[PDB]
């Protein structure tokens, strides 16, 4: 298939959606809700881009680059102001509620969210009312739970549940106060819970065994192993 | 721990600017020359002094929504309190 | 901790009879559970899911997604009084002003002796007819703040 | 006016009413014409000979959109292979302002099991479901009644009137939230799940309840259908002379005369429904503002008054006609306290899937209690424009964010002066810190 993206012609696969396909090109959107593994929803709202009907459209539409298939003669724009700002604005909404935490944060310096905070260009707060909190629930010995970093963005749920099949992590409640988490206290049974931990990009569940001996990220020495 | 190699530092500041809690900062006292350069690395009980130093009200933990002891959830500066996801309020 | 009864049981797996799915029974079996005991205690969630088949965070998800499915202990009577915005033209602060004077709580509150519980509740579908209220089953409408004393005690 | 006739030409849905707003049971409602129209629908009419028959009478959907019923028929698939088709009545009905479903479940509900039993002859659909709020304890009764007098009559079970068609309905009553009347959420609740709904493509149509085909329509549609097969197509366009074809059941509500719902043909202007049958505002009270369609839509002035009650026509004047069952706010009335409570309730009917509405209504409902203190800041207004901007159409996931912020531009844009008002704080959201001299921002 074949896109222009601010002008420039790209050849992208037809049966892949918008989003996938820029970010394979090196084009940078920010996005939340979507993982290469678990498929596209539209949850989070932050993937925003300009669509236009045909090379002689001004106008355009905000549409959402992870629900929208990236098929021939597709026109959209990912600098263009109205999308900016968008995306600036779901960045900021997220960032209403959310804990001033980041120096006691295991994600710090690994964070998904503090990369697309930075990228959409967002640092000046103008909302000066409260933030909502939430209890934490204990995991077990491996993940740490801190349910006040969330930006309910329905990742874990998505994977822990329709992906690794497990059954007792779930989303709980209604409006802004969503919960991700146990119906009660008590340790996550699936084999494959360790991977909260890089599916959140917040600092929502995160490793336990390294929070014992945390260092961030820049200060590790790396090795490809097995 | 915390320790600081003072015969390597050149005393730039950077630290103090960077501090999010404003733990480390940089005081008017210049008085540090040493016999030996293993006694300029400074350990954390020769650098936690017993009071705020230039920045006398600041504490990052009244504002984090980590709780600690003495700070539930919810007590921190601009947060509402807990409300529990099986509240009878719609 | 919890057992459901027999006739609690029997109203669910006759509800799974009606649906492709049996997850689709969910919201009447906490329905179920919560007109047999007043809300849905802690135990019923994994009881529910148990019949069903379902996992109890689908259940618990379902239980805390609906307003009107009570997580915590409730008064006998529920009332719930419209919030809504033809409500509030036609003056639904003043009974919620009487309410709250005469059982001496807050929307969200039960009485010290577990008689009532006063919630808010979003449009109750009679705006022409408003203020509107809800004890347990009936509705009330044409409400005034003089009647609120009169209209609770029918309610012991 | 006191003086309606209903008569079954002009007033097909509401003309065997009883005085006593007692339920018309089903040897009462058989007396007045009662299942002629599904009897010629399933003795004389091929299922997509009543689809076509229902998309040339030009019926739209009543739950406020205003989606062509047949259209919506019409998308069913062809393919045999997909034949557990299920039919939907959106008897949820949560919107503010709206209570029109509550009367035609309450004392007409054969005239619902009549239009499900026809509409399910037409979609071939095998089951179906009356998704019905939980407040409306005396429509679950009515229709549960009413179900049962309909099976036990024969007009409901195995072999409906000698056809082979098998049809069994059922009324599943909710659990108190909003967005379960969304159609995609309609259909979340319906299988047990959280009602989150559904992105669209695919639409129900062809991948709806369970993955089966899927039909939602609300309950005046279902109603409306009896009446088009008893009677024809051209009966139901020569009983208004407008684009929108056939009557619709409006009224105005809130500090009126005669508060109420009467049945009238599209065209009909809000004036005359305001002054005749709700009779003007009450005594000492000035007519401010209107909403003609419910909780969802932007407010109009005196000067729309005059306007008919169309989709097009209040669609051209910046709202939308909505449900129809358009709220007076007088003089006496705070706007800011309006908007405040409607977004208030806007935001926490919010189901949280999507962030546009899920954190960003509770910041307009913070602003709305700050202006409504007089503890607003400058930013407020310009913050309330940029969020009404940006909860728009395509923006959230699903239309009850849209909806949401539509009064609270309109109100923004007409009474600006008491959102003006509002603010009397000079803006801050930073205290001192000792040691650090702050960045002043010119
Ligand atoms: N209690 C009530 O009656 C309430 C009514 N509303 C009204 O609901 C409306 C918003 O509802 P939506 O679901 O967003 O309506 P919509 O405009 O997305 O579509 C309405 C109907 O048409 C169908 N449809 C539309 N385009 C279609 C297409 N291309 N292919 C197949 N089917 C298609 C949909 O499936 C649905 O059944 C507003 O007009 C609002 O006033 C809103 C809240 C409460
Ligand atoms: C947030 C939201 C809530 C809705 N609630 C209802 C409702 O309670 N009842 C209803 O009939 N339609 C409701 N709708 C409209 C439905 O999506 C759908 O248009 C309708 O139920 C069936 O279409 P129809 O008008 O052709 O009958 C709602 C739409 C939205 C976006
Ligand atoms: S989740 Fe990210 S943005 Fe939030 S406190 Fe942790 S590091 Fe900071
Ligand atoms: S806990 Fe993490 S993955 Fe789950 S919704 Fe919240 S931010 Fe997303
Ligand atoms: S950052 Fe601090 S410790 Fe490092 S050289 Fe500068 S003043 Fe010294
Ligand atoms: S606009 Fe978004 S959060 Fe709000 S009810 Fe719709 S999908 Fe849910
Ligand atoms: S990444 Fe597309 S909406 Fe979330
Ligand atoms: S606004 Fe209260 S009953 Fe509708």
């Amino acid at each position: 298939a074949t896109i222009h993206v601010d002008g420039k012609e790209y050849e992208v696969n037809g049966a892949d959606n918008l989003l996938e396909a820029c970010l394979s090109l090196g084009l940078d959107i920010p996005y939340f809700c979507w993982h290469p593994a678990l498929g596209s929803v539209g949850a989070c709202r932050q993937c925003a881009v300009k669509q236009y009907q045909n090379a002689e459209d001004t106008r355009g539409r905000l549409v959402m680059s992870c629900m929208t298939p990236a098929s021939d003669g597709t026109f959209i724009s990912i600098d263009d102001e109205e999308a900016k700002q968008f995306r600036e604005s779901v960045v900021e909404w997220l960032m209403t509620n959310h804990p001033h935490d980041c120096p006691v944060c295991e994600e710090g310096g690994n964070c998904h969210l503090q990369d697309m905070t930075v990228m959409t260009g967002h640092s000046f707060r103008r909302y000066r009312f409260t933030k909502r909190t939430h209890r934490n629930q204990d995991l077990g010995p491996f993940i740490s739970h801190e349910m006040n970093r969330c930006i309910a963005c329905y990742r874990c749920v998505r994977y822990y549940k329709d992906y690794a099949g497990g059954t007792d992590l779930g989303v709980y409640g209604a409006h802004d106060n969503v919960y991700f988490g146990r119906p009660e206290d008590g340790t996550l049974e699936s084999e494959f819970s360790g991977n909260l931990v890089e599916i959140c990009p917040t600092g929502v569940f995160t490793d336990k065994t390294h929070s014992e001996r945390y260092n961030r990220k820049w200060d590790m020495q790396f090795a490809p192993s097995i | 721990f915390f320790r600081i190699n003072f015969s390597r530092c050149i005393f730039c500041g950077l630290c103090e600017e960077a501090c999010p809690t404003t733990a480390i900062q940089l005081t008017p006292d210049f008085e540090m020359g040493e016999y030996k350069r293993q006694d300029l690395v400074y350990e954390k009980e020769d650098l936690l002094i017993s009071g705020p130093g230039k920045y006398p009200e600041y504490n990052f933990y009244r504002m984090a929504g980590m709780a600690i002891d003495g700070k539930d959830k919810g007590e921190a500066e601009n947060e509402a309190k807990p409300i529990d996801v099986k509240s009878l309020l719609p | 901790a919890f057992e459901l009864s027999a006739a609690e049981r029997e109203a669910i797996e006759h509800e799974m009879h009606h649906y492709e799915d049996p997850r689709a029974a969910s919201i009447e079996a906490l329905k179920i559970v919560q007109k047999q005991r007043g809300w849905v205690p802690d135990g019923a969630i994994h009881a529910i899911a148990d019949v069903l088949g379902i996992p109890a965070s689908d259940v618990e998800g379902v239980a805390t997604f609906y307003s009107q499915i009570f997580r915590q202990p409730v008064g006998r009577h529920v009332i719930r009084y419209c919030d809504s915005v033809v409500c509030h033209i036609n003056g639904y602060q003043g009974i919620q002003a009487a309410l709250e004077k005469k059982l001496n709580i807050k929307p969200g509150q039960t009485t010290f002796d577990g008689r009532f519980t006063l919630l808010p509740t979003c449009c109750l579908g009679n705006c022409d007819k408003g203020p509107n209220m809800m004890i347990d089953e009936d509705t009330h409408a044409h409400l005034t703040p003089e009647a609120i004393p009169e209209l609770l005690e029918r309610y012991k | 006016m006191k003086n309606i006739i209903r008569t079954p030409e002009t007033h097909p849905l509401t003309w065997r009413l009883r005085d006593d707003k007692q339920p018309v049971w089903l040897d009462e409602y058989r007396s007045k014409n009662g299942y002629e129209g599904a009897r010629k629908a399933l003795t004389g009419l091929s299922p997509d000979e009543i689809v076509n028959q229902v998309k040339d009478a030009g019926l739209k959907g009543r739950g406020g959109a205003g989606f062509s019923t047949g259209l919506k028929w019409s998308l069913m698939p062809k393919d045999e292979s997909m034949n557990i088709r299920y039919l939907l009545c959106n008897a949820d009905e949560m919107e503010p302002g709206t209570y029109k479903d509550r009367l035609l479940m309450e004392q007409l509900p054969h005239l619902l099991v009549e239009g499900m039993l026809i509409s399910a002859f037409a979609l071939k659909a095998y089951r179906g479901y009356i998704f019905l709020r939980g407040e409306y304890i005396e429509a679950a009764v009515n229709l549960r009644r009413a179900i049962a007098e309909a099976t036990e009559a024969g007009l409901l079970g195995k072999n409906i009137m000698g056809t082979g068609f098998d049809f069994e309905l059922f009324v599943h009553t909710g659990a108190g939230r909003y967005i379960c009347g969304e159609e995609t959420a309609l259909i979340n609740s319906l299988e047990g799940r959280r009602a989150n709904p559904r992105s669209k493509p695919p639409f129900p149509a062809t991948s709806g309840a369970w993955g089966k085909p899927t039909c939602v329509n609300n309950v005046e549609t279902l109603c409306n259908v009896p009446a088009i097969l008893a009677n024809g197509v051209e009966w139901y366009q020569n009983i208004s002379k407008s684009k929108d074809a056939g009557t619709k059941l409006m009224g105005f509500s809130g500090r009126v005369k005669n508060p109420g719902l009467w049945e009238l043909p599209f065209g009909t202007t809000a004036r005359e429904i305001l002054e005749d049958y709700a009779g003007g505002m009450r005594d000492g009270l000035k007519f401010k503002a209107w909403q003609p369609g419910g909780a969802g839509t932007d407010f109009l002035t005196e000067a729309h008054l005059d306007l008919p009650m169309e989709f097009e026509s209040i669609g051209k004047a910046g709202s939308r006609l909505g449900t129809a069952l358009a709220m007076a706010v007088d003089h006496e009335i705070n706007m800011v306290s309006l908007v405040r409570n409607l977004e208030e309730f806007f935001a926490r009917e919010s189901c949280g899937w999507c962030t546009p509405c899920r954190d960003g209504l509770p910041w307009s409902v913070k602003i709305l209690r700050a202006l409504e203190r007089g503890e607003g800041q400058p930013g407020d207004i310009e913050t309330l424009e940029q969020l009404c901007r940006f909860l728009g159409p395509g923006k959230t996931f699903c239309a009850h964010a849209p909806g949401a912020v539509e009064p609270l531009q309109s109100a923004i844009k007409y009474f600006r002066e008491e959102f003006e008002a509002g603010i009397k704080q000079p803006f801050s959201n930073t205290h001192l810190i000792n040691g650090i001299q702050p960045n002043l921002l010119k």
